[PDB]
This record gives C-alpha cells, structure tokens and sequence, in this order.
C-alpha cells in the first residue's frame, strides 16, 4: 500500500534506540543506593531501610 | 484343499503409485477475460506496476 521503505526506516531507528538505552542506564546508576559493600539498589526499587 | 495351503493372513497385497484426481470444469468465463477495451470482463495491470491500493 506504500512506496516508502519501511525496512530501512526500522533499521536506522533500531541502532538509534540502543544509544538512548545506554545513557538511560548511566542516569539510573548515578542515582543508585549503596546498601552495604557492592550492594547497589536502584532508587525506585529500594526500601526505606535501604535508604537509611 | 490339501496341497501347499497358504495362510489367509500371509497373502500378499499391492499398492499402486498412480493416483486419480477430481474433475474441476475449468471456467466458463475464460474466453471473455482480456485486457483490451472491447472485452466484457476487463483487466487492469496498473497496480502490477509501481505501487498502489
């Protein structure tokens, strides 16, 4: 029904998603919570006792 | 009989390789489907080219 190449538009937008996926992990790593000795829990999935 | 009497369950069979089909009766509209302008059922190959819906 179209003439535009959906294949090449889906391969370019797929290399460009794994670049946004990398700095979304560095922002999540900087806001981590270090409980006790290499135990880094993310801020959303941390309890009130892990933050204290 | 009391010659060499072979068993009822020991008699050979044979299965053929040539199979039959069912008749189809191809089409009664077949001499009337053309691509010209003076045909009853007219065909268009314009979407067989580049693109369309």
């Amino acid at each position: 029904r179209t003439e535009i190449d959906v294949m090449n538009a889906a391969k370019q937008s797929l290399t460009r998603y794994f670049g946004e996926l990398l700095r979304d992990d560095i922002i999540e790593a900087l806001g981590s919570v270090v409980t006790t000795g290499d135990t880094t829990v993310n801020y959303g999935s941390a309890s009130a006792a892990n933050r204290n | 009989m009391a010659d060499f009497s072979l068993a009822t369950a020991s008699q050979r069979k044979e299965w053929s390789n040539k199979a039959h089909m069912e008749y189809v009766r191809r089409s009664r509209f077949a001499p009337y489907i053309r691509n010209t302008e003076n045909s009853i059922f007219q065909g268009y190959s314009d979407l067989e080219k580049r693109a369309g819906d």
